[PDB]
């Protein structure tokens, strides 16, 4: 119900991230923060380059 | 600002990317090499200018 699954091929492991962009649910949010940026939120998680 | 605006690549990550060209542009500067000790004297304008 919660989980998200990202796969790659062996070519695409260095390095495999998922981008979350998170919107608002309301007209007014995207209406009222476009110009300070803050009406989407969005981060990364990636393979860390480990020794 | 003819500087180009470093671009952040993330939201809070602190990795900033732009551009920076570099190039040469040759100047005078007469350095003078004895014929005391090559037998020809060598006036050389030097490098020039890093632009």
């Amino acid at each position: 119900q919660n989980t998200l699954i990202y796969v790659v091929p062996n070519g695409s492991f260095v390095g495999s991230n998922i981008k979350l962009t998170y919107t608002t649910t309301d007209y007014a949010v995207l209406h009222y923060f476009y110009s300070t940026g803050q009406y989407k939120v969005f981060k990364t998680v990636s393979v860390p380059n480990v020794t | 600002n003819v500087l180009p605006t470093l671009t952040e690549l993330a939201a809070g990550n602190g990795t900033f990317t732009g551009s920076l060209q570099f190039t040469i542009v040759p100047n005078n500067t007469v350095v003078q090499i004895p014929s005391s000790l090559t037998k020809t004297s060598f006036a050389v304008y030097t490098n020039g200018s890093l632009a």
